[PDB]
């Protein structure tokens, strides 16, 4: 067997789309723009233009239930101490810095100074979020000081205190180490802590494409209005682009079958990115889905799902947010400095045999010890952590050796 | 009246009067609303209109800016 | 276009997980791999549902045969039947019918 | 109560697709094919392709 | 109908990497997620398109 | 909030006492003395 004797705690960085540009298109404006017989051609046609506008509407509608799906989790707005003594932490890197403009955490003025983003155009227009920044930025507050304060308590009912090192000995003891571990390491579990969450600032820094995610759909969307607003100079079989040049130089007769093939050519094109909104709205509906369970699988406690939250054994995690996302700093725990021993499964004493209640039996070459099953901690054989069932023969790996009575002492010593 | 920066709402175009150029204006980031007054408390969100504003009846039709919660702290002590 | 990935590479990936995970139990996917006799990650899997570690050390040829036979009749039972392997086939009909 | 007694251990197969056929089509020369007549008049109808 | 049923795929492979990192990278407490009973393990087996 | 009165058998040792930080002094009952002191 090989147990680790040593660790590393490591924080990594997952972003996640969350929400697009809500956005209206003047159906009868673009096609028509401003022109009475276009607007009694179109009045032929029926209810396509009802049709877009209503599937536009849903659209947009359904961003405002994304971002309060997202954040919107907690009942109350929580506040830090004014004091900060958190055993030897720092958390100042993610807690909002008062002697600043608005109030957004280092670490959120660097995802907004870094994603680079808008103009008013004949029919499109752009509806402004329902929640502003800084009632986000206020929500990410809430949630960070309610799971640095109280831990996963706030999630379930009324937010109870409690001190943070006790905290994460309740999450060390909840993947299988115990407190012992951290009750004896406290000041190299906070170096390290301090030192990833440094680190974590200057890699999101240095590399220019580190987002390449929130600013795909901005690109895409603005590529997609750009060739709406493109795609109307465009003859589509007709004399010309401009309807007034057909109102003026040719008379009504045979104009209304120009007037009617740019109707129908305008229609496609609108149709077509409606039907491309759409899906691309599916999709991003999805993925603010997906934030969402993060955010309360693993930002409100601490998650069993292998690689769900980061790679590793899962921690916890702190909420950032981003121009149309969320961004999440995973802590999890990683061992190191592994070395191997040799094991059986029974220890063979009296003629019956013994199994470990919690952990294996190594030894070291000559003297069997029993150790936890994630950090080296050998320990004397004695009866309170081992218990007996049935006899020898029936277990193949069985090896020889003794097992201590700690009464046995006493008992003689006191008759 | 969506997006537009309302000194010219009599141009822009009965009863309609009473709500064109109205003795109620309150510009906002989505526009301006016309026939509600503006108060300086913050209710949960009924019927939104924009930018952390919703609109209510309380009468009258109120706007004001949206409020999050109820304000809340812990009292967090090293050894409690 | 063709894949990428040949069916090779395919392969060698599905190699490597399962010689993980037969030989260093769950470990490869947290940190670096460790050794483990594979009766007792057994032992650790029983004893991951409640129950305890005595049924496995006093049953191992049980376990082992009936792991065993399972594994053999699995074979049969996804050749023998036509209609298994419908999902695969079904994306193949579609995508070749649309193209058509 | 009810308490088993004995156990059997049974292994289940399931199939989840995972991939597509990549594929692609020419506009211009499916729309056309071999015709500058064909070509200059779709070249009007904008930026479909 | 091809961007839609692409779309679907991806939803498909999305829950096949699931499946495969939380079933054979580790065991799994979600009842019927990965067989029928109380999961010991899971072993992966390529395929044509899956 | 069930409150017992720290015996062995809900507590484990481990270490020693100067290594930890916050720790605090009492006393911790031990479910053998009484007996044993009834068998002189
Ligand atoms: C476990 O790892 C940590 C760091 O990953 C080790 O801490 C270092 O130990 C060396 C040797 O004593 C010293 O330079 C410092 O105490 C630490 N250095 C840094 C840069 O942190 C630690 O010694 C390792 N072993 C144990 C048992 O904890
Ligand atoms: C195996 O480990 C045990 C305990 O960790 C070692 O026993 C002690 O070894 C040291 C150094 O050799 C001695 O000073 C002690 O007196 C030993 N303990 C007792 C109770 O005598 C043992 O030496 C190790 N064996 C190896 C490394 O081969
Ligand atoms: C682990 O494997 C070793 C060999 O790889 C086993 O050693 C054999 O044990 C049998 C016991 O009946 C002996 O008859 C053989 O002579 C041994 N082989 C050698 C080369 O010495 C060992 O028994 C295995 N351990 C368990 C628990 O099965
Ligand atoms: C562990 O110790 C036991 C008890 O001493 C050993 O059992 C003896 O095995 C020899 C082998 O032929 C017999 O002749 C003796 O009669 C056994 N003694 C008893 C009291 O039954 C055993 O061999 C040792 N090794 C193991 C179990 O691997
Ligand atoms: C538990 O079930 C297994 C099989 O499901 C039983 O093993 C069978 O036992 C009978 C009688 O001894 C044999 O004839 C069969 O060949 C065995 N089958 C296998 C696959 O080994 C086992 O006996 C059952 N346990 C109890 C206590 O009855
Ligand atoms: C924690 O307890 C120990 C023993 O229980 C205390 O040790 C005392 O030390 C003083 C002198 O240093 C002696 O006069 C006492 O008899 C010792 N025992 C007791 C029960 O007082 C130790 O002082 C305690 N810790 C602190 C910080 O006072
Ligand atoms: C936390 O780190 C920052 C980094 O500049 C430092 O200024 C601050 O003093 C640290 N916190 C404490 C309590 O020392
Ligand atoms: C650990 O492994 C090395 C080679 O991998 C081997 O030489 C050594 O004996 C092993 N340790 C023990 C205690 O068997
Ligand atoms: C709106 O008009 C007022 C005063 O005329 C002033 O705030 C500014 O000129 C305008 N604001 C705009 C255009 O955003
Ligand atoms: C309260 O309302 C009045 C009138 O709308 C406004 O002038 C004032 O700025 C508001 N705030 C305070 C603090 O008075
Ligand atoms: C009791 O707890 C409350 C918060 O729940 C705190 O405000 C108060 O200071 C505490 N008092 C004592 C005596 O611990
Ligand atoms: C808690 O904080 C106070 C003041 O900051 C300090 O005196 C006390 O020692 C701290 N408690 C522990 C257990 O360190």
């Amino acid at each position: 067997i090989a147990i680790p004797t040593n660790f590393t705690i490591s924080v990594t960085t997952e972003i996640l789309p969350v929400s697009m540009t809500k956005t209206s298109v003047d159906c009868t404006m673009y096609i028509c723009g401003d022109s009475t017989e276009c607007s009694n051609l179109l009045l032929q046609y029926g209810s396509f233009c009802t049709q877009l506008n209503r599937a536009l509407t849903g659209i947009a509608v359904e961003q405002d239930k994304n971002t309060q799906e997202v954040f919107a989790q907690v009942k109350q707005i929580y506040k830090t101490p004014p004091i900060k003594d958190f055993g030897g932490f720092n958390f100042s890197q993610i807690l909002p810095d008062p002697s600043k403009p608005s109030k957004r955490s280092p670490i959120e003025d660097l995802l907004f100074n870094k994603v680079t983003l808008a103009q008013k155009f004949n029919g499109l227009t752009v509806l402004p979020p329902l929640l502003t920044d800084e009632m986000i930025a206020q929500y990410t507050s809430a949630l960070l000081a309610g799971t640095i304060t109280s831990g996963w308590t706030f999630g379930a009912g009324p937010a109870l205190q409690i001190p943070f090192p006790m905290q994460m000995a309740y999450r060390f003891n909840g993947i299988g180490v115990t407190q012992n571990v951290l009750y004896e390491n406290q000041k190299l579990i906070a170096n390290q802590f301090n030192s990833a969450i440094g680190k974590i600032q200057d890699s999101l820094s240095s590399t220019p494409s580190a987002l390449g995610k929130l600013q795909d759909v901005v690109n895409q969307n603005a590529q997609a209005l750009n060739t709406l607003v493109k795609q109307l100079s465009s003859n589509f079989g007709a004399i010309s682009s401009v309807l007034n040049d057909i109102l003026s130089r040719l008379d009504p007769p045979e104009a209304e079958v120009q007037i009617d093939r740019l109707i129908t050519g305008r229609l496609q094109s609108l149709q077509t990115y409606v039907t491309q909104q759409l899906i691309r709205a599916a999709e991003i509906r999805a993925s603010a889905n997906l934030a969402a369970t993060k955010m309360s699988e693993c930002v409100l406690g601490q998650s069993k799902r292998v690689d769900f939250c980061g790679k590793g054994y899962h921690l916890m995690s702190f909420p950032q947010s981003a121009p149309h996302g969320v961004v999440f700093l995973h802590v999890t725990y990683v061992p190191a400095q592994e070395k191997n021993f040799t094991t059986a499964p029974a220890i063979c004493h009296d003629g019956k045999a013994h199994f470990p209640r919690e952990g294996v039996f190594v030894s070291n070459g000559t003297h069997w010890f029993v150790t936890q099953r994630n950090f080296y901690e050998p320990q004397i054989i004695t009866t309170d952590n081992t218990f007996v069932s049935g006899n020898c023969d029936v277990v193949i790996g069985i090896v020889n050796n003794t097992v201590y009575d700690p009464l046995q002492p006493e008992l003689d010593s006191f008759k | 009246y969506q997006d537009v920066n309302c000194t010219e709402v009599p141009v822009a175009i009965p009863t309609w009067r009473v709500y064109s150029t109205g003795s109620n204006v309150f510009q906002t980031r989505a526009g301006c609303l016309i026939g509600a007054e503006h108060v300086n408390n913050s209710y949960e969100c009924d019927i939104p209109i924009g930018a952390g504003i919703c609109a209510s009846y309380q009468q009258s039709i109120i706007a004001y800016t949206m409020s999050l919660g109820a304000e809340n702290s812990v009292a967090y002590s090293n050894n409690s």
